[PDB]
């Protein structure tokens, strides 16, 4: 019986998660253990660099967060949360945290390097994915949300920008600052405009169903090449989202449109993933009839697309940035705020 | 086309969280 096997698997996974949540790892490397290779990304309070571990030669992505900037932009809780989640979860489609540490100036999260880069750039380059291609990625997100929701985590950050494609063509989910434990409801206005469920926009108390809405947005964008609700300004996007109207490209299959009508459902009593049968309403939908869910989880399905890779440290799938210093102050900054990191 | 309208929206690059 697969159902009993899934229940046992998820109960074991929850025990392991809670153990690691209660006793997080800390201070498992230091900066001079690494050589910097290239800046892979920049943000308002941090950067991501390709680094090489001097002792082993292994490549990693090092997320470097400026503590003072985190404090300025009110991201203390999100940043502490991301690291605590990353060191506690364990699932094939979630990025792996290898080391973490801090110094006078910065917080550091060292993760396995995924040279294939973001789904976003591959999607924009190719234009759109065929439905079998979109379905392959969609299935991995379904299973990832089944795992996260079983831990009572709402993800709240789904978009192609936050999905990496690894060397076997499978997805790695990257970001967890917004992942909150919610057994009941929560209220924060957060996410990315195109991916916000209507109940978030309408300032309602909301739950894990917002992730299944976001899955609908992701599937639509992957298959069409553009998201279902867009406009010049976020407020105009929000008006479209809450309207309950959506149009589909003529090349969308009937099965795809039916799935999307049930995921992009403004009424929570009708949205797939939020009904009595839960995720099984999605897994058993006709669009997924050819999906071997166990084989996806085991990464035994041949990926439809493998990114170009010329070595463990190739950076060709990432943008080019001006290389700036990593300055570490002589004075400790914000020590109390980040004591638990 | 709808694609053209998407390009006209200007939100074709990486999107920030609110
Ligand atoms: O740079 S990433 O693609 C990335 C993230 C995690 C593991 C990675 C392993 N190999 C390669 C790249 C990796 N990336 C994916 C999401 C986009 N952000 C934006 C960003 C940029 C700067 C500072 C913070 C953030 B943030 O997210 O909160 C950076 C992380
Ligand atoms: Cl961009």
């Amino acid at each position: 019986s697969e159902q009993e096997s899934v229940k046992e698997f998820l109960a074991k996974a929850k025990e392991e998660f809670l153990k690691k949540w209660e006793s997080p790892s800390q201070n498992t490397a230091q900066l001079d253990h690494f050589d910097r290779i290239k800046t892979l990304g920049t943000g308002s309070f941090g950067r991501v660099m390709l680094v090489k571990h001097k002792e082993t030669g292994n490549h990693y992505a090092m997320k470097i967060l400026d503590k003072q900037k985190v404090v300025k932009l009110k991201q203390i809780e999100h940043t502490l949360n991301e690291k605590r989640i990353l060191q506690a979860v364990n699932f094939p489609f979630l990025v792996k945290l290898e080391f973490s540490f801090k110094d006078n100036s910065n917080l550091y999260m060292v993760m396995e390097y995924v040279p294939g880069g973001e789904m976003f750039s591959h999607l924009r380059r190719i234009g759109r994915f065929s439905e079998p291609h979109a379905r392959f990625y969609a299935a991995q997100i379904v299973l990832t949300f089944e795992y996260l929701h079983s831990l009572d985590l709402i993800y709240r950050d789904l978009k192609p920008e936050n999905l990496l494609i690894d060397q076997q063509g499978y997805i790695q989910v990257t970001d967890f600052g917004f992942a909150k434990r919610v057994k009941g409801r929560t209220w924060t206005l957060c996410g990315t405009p195109e991916y916000l469920a209507p109940e978030i926009i309408l300032s309602k108390g909301y739950n894990k169903a917002v992730d299944w809405w976001a899955l609908g947005v992701l599937i639509y964008e992957m298959a069409a090449g553009y998201p279902p609700f867009f406009a010049d300004q976020p407020i105009q996007i929000y008006e479209k989202i809450v309207s309950g109207k959506v149009r589909f490209p003529s090349h969308f299959s009937s099965d795809l449109k039916d799935l999307l009508r049930n995921l992009l459902q403004v009424d929570l009593t009708k949205r797939f993933g939020n009904l009595k049968n839960g995720v099984n309403d999605i897994k058993n939908h006709k669009w997924f009839a050819t999906t071997d869910w166990i084989a996806i989880y085991q990464r035994k399905v041949e990926a439809p697309f493998i990114p170009k890779f010329k070595g463990p440290g190739d950076t060709s799938n990432f943008d080019d940035y001006e290389e700036e210093e990593i300055r570490v102050s002589i004075n400790e900054k914000c020590g109390k705020e980040f004591t638990e990191f | 086309t709808t694609y053209a309208d998407f390009i006209a929206s200007g939100r074709t690059g990486r999107r920030n969280a609110i």
